[PDB]
């Protein structure tokens, strides 16, 4: 019982890290795509917008 | 009757090897998480203390 509790718990670490830098993938992911959305939108509306009008 | 029963005899004694070497295959796959040493320390600790509470 006594080492098992050691490699599970090893097992949890590692896979708990894992999922950390999972967790940054995404969060990343969802920067990304709403920060393209801003770049365009602001984009085509600042074609419109431009400076000298 | 008398013979259904020597066949009885056989028969679970044929039932006991069975478990014998099934355990034998058995703990000696997961071995790597029990070690002779660590379980001989443990008896040990829990022997000279053992009734004292």
């Amino acid at each position: 019982q006594k080492n098992q509790a050691v490699n599970f718990l090893r097992m949890s670490a590692r896979v708990d890290a894992v999922a950390a830098r999972v967790q940054t993938a995404v969060t990343m992911g969802k920067v990304t795509k709403s920060m393209a959305g801003v770049v365009k939108s602001m984009d085509a509306t600042l074609k419109t917008m431009n400076l000298e009008k | 009757i008398s013979a259904l029963m020597d066949k009885f005899e056989h028969q679970f004694e044929t039932l006991d090897v069975q478990t014998q070497q099934m355990e034998d295959t058995m703990s000696s796959t997961t071995t790597l998480t029990t070690p002779q040493n660590q379980v001989d320390m443990l008896l040990q600790e829990m022997a000279d203390e053992a009734g004292l509470d």
